[PDB]
DNA sequence: CAAGCTTGCACAATCCCTGCTGGACAATTCTGAGTGATGGCAGCTCCCACCTTTCCTTCTTCCTTCACTTAGACTACATTTATTCAGCATCTGTATTGTTGGAGTAAGTTCCATGTTAATACTCACCACTG
DNA sequence: CAGTGGTGAGTATTAACATGGAACTTACTCCAACAATACAGATGCTGAATAAATGTAGTCTAAGTGAAGGAAGAAGGAAAGGTGGGAGCTGCCATCACTCAGAATTGTCCAGCAGGGATTGTGCAAGCTTG
């Protein structure tokens, strides 16, 4: 049948999501994670889904910058692939560290 | 049941006026009360810090025209000046 | 009897409003009287220079009601504005096309 | 945990709107503690200032506090 | 005889890190500064302490930029640092605005 | 008129050994200088609008501790 | 009769000074009573974690007297100060000497 | 002439408190008079900053407190409040 | 150059959602004493630019020599594309505590002005850490 | 072998403390509307596990080239001075612009109602891609 060369749904996707604006991650699993990240700090702690969704904007506009900017690490080193070492890079350029 | 602050008539207003058949969000009208609290703060606390600088007492608007100057960048810097001393301006010739 | 600053001025923002945030805000413990008209028209001229980048933007895309996606695009696309907001997280925004040449096919 | 709730799909959606063309199998693992690095910084800043409102319920004012206090402006949730 | 090259870099990097004082020379960082406020205003009078921090900010400024560019270089596995390396290191830095 | 050449290959090689960089390309010495260039612009700039905003034709210290705390690069030792 | 209120905080720090400068900073309209004296203790600890660690370095040195230098080897090689101070440059301070392992013979 | 004011001789004692074998610069001196300055007007503006936001009037011992919090880290800002609560304790029980 | 899987482009019909009016009321505006911060002027120090002079610490070429960057070869890992099947997100829905606002009272608390000392900045003189 | 730069008495300044008298911020209930957990069920996108192929990353080897390192000749910068001199910093003297302080009055903002914009699906156009 069909079988796209390795790389082309990938500019696809690519086109796609740089096209559209909602979340990528879906809410309930970051509503998980957000309410156990908090009950480290204090307990009973109820959420607005504002609160939330504000999170939620946050983390997903960080970790599109952290991104791109191992993408530019990434062809730095001639490569096309990220690495964790690409991610290290980029956060420790950037400062995001200590 | 309390009152709310908002921004949002005068930037509807200003919207009109620069783009009269074109409406806009919810959201976007949120978005444009932040954008224009968060540059009202940006001005007023450089030119506060200017005010503490020189000993003064007084944010005239000398000092919004530098903290203006520091904050915005080139054309943009230039473009809001000449509108605000324009401003003020009408505003000192009508009794 | 009383003719508004606002007018007086010949704004669309509110220079009343303004003064009072100003002397709210705690500054400094006076406030001029131009410092208000100043920084209204300021507001006012840079919240047009948006709202006509997001208009043009709207107006691109066959429609007639602005969104946050205008917003951002309408920011990222300008230098200056895109200097000015380098910092800003915008919601439901998104982020502007662009793909490295180097993940290109030949 | 819940951190695995960040899944290898949502990742790499999120790297696909970076620009992200191809991805190492080990992304997963150091974004996912990335990400957790980040919203321990925010929460704990977040519960600090719910904290210091005497409430309990962390309001949307509270994230846009914090996140200004890091540097990281977010706009569209009020004030 | 002749050292081999690497030995007189690494010697100059720890004699570099060990000491604190200005490594341009005063004088002509002066002559900058004055070139570059008179491009902004005209007839300006400066203070030896003004271009002194002048001096003590460009030349930290300067000194960070260089280890992000070591670093940019390292992760290109290379020890020669490159004009390239320097605009990345800027550009995820966040200059480019 | 163009002093930017003061900034000898030597100074900027002393920087760089200061920075933890054992090689260094030829092509290194002229981006250096714009970087250096434009980051004097931006400070410089600043400083001289402290300046005149106090109505002074003296640059003082304060105004480059003020100018660098906005850039987002404090300086310590200069007063301020 | 008049005792200072540093004495009777048991402080170094002048409280009356910081007081004054609350008041006269503008940070709001009225400064309560315990804010000066809560934050010249808070001042007064950290300058002195700061010494501490300055005058650590500067032994470490054989150096009678604490130099800008000092100051710097004990803001970079401490884990919590290095944060607080990351964006700071301190005046003819240096850099801690490090190389990195490849660039190493 | 005028007066300067600083926090030299505060540094100075505070020096002898802990290493009374140690002396200190000029030029450190002034490092540690703009650290301190730095310090206070981080957290006076936090303070600042956070009654504005619950919509006081009043920078209490307990903004300073939350302050200390925000700005600092973990074991900096555990100890900054614990030196905080025992100076006000004091101070109250000796007034 | 034919055949595929993906996307853009055009209609139908909603749904909800941004307009749109309109009473209420806080907040602006007008006006007038009251007043203190701020221009305006003189005068003084003082540090700042300009100039002269050796004395060398740096800079500049220049060769040359080697280590390092780069280009090509080439394998296997390792990521990718599609598939199929649970499975967990989602979307209303509904009750339920609980928690945040909003009023009304009441007093600690802070401001404020005054009088008075005691802590500081600064000024002369003086030796000990630092080359 | 050295000395410029941290330190003792005295002293004028001033501002912090003491102390007593008013507004006023908030704390402290008390109550009463949203509204965020909490299940809970139908449904249905979507992610997770897997096989196949293929196409990058890493290792290698070899020219080549360009950067460092040492050698001598200039060479400006700096270190010490003097010295004019324009500007910042003070203090006095108005004086006018900002602040309370109290009535009018109206701009704006929740709360209810409606036309229309995106929208969601349903089907052509087409269109780049893979062979």
């Amino acid at each position: 049948p069909h079988r796209y060369r390795p790389g082309t749904v990938a500019l696809r996707e690519i086109r796609r999501y740089q096209k559209s604006t909602e979340l990528l991650i879906r809410k309930l699993p970051f509503q998980r994670l957000v309410r156990e990240i908090a009950q480290d700090f204090k307990t009973d702690l109820r959420f607005q889904s504002s609160a939330v969704m504000a999170l939620q904007e946050a983390c997903e506009a960080y970790l599109v910058g952290l991104f791109e900017d191992t993408n530019l690490c990434a062809i730095h080193a001639k490569r096309v692939t990220i690495m964790p070492k690409d991610i290290q890079l980029a956060r420790r350029i950037r400062g995001e560290r200590a | 049941r309390s009152r709310k602050e908002s921004y949002s008539i005068y930037v509807y207003k200003v919207l009109k006026q620069v783009h009269p058949d074109t409406g806009i969000s919810s959201k976007a009208m949120g978005i444009m009360n932040s954008f224009v609290n968060d540059i009202f703060e940006r001005i007023a606390g450089e030119a506060s810090r200017l005010a503490h600088y020189n000993k003064r007492s007084t944010i005239t608007s000398r000092e919004i025209q530098t903290a203006v100057r520091l904050l915005l960048p080139g054309e943009l810097a230039k473009h809001a000046v000449s509108e605000g001393t324009k401003a003020v301006t009408k505003y000192t010739s009508a009794k | 009897k009383a003719k508004t600053r606002s007018s007086r001025a010949g704004l669309q923002f509110p220079v009343g409003r303004v003064h009072r945030l100003l002397r709210k805000g705690n500054y400094s413990e006076r406030v001029g009287a131009g410092a208000p008209v100043y920084l209204a028209a300021v507001l006012e001229y840079l919240t047009a220079e948006i709202l006509e980048l997001a208009g043009n933007a709207a107006r691109d895309n066959k429609k007639t009601r602005i969104i946050p996606r205008h917003l951002q695009l309408a920011i990222r696309n300008d230098e200056e504005l895109n200097k000015l907001l380098g910092r800003v997280t915008i919601a439901q925004g998104g982020v502007l096309p662009n793909i490295q040449a180097v993940l290109l096919p030949k | 945990d819940n951190i695995q709730g960040i899944t290898k799909p949502a990742i790499r959606r999120l790297a696909r709107r970076g620009g992200v063309k191809r991805i190492s199998g080990l992304i997963y693992e150091e974004t996912r503690g990335v990400l957790k690095v980040f919203l321990e910084n925010v929460i704990r800043d977040a519960v600090t200032y719910t904290e210091h409102a005497k409430r309990k319920t962390v309001t949307a004012m509270d994230v846009v506090y914090a996140l200004k206090r890091q540097g990281r402006t977010l706009y569209g949730f009020g004030g």
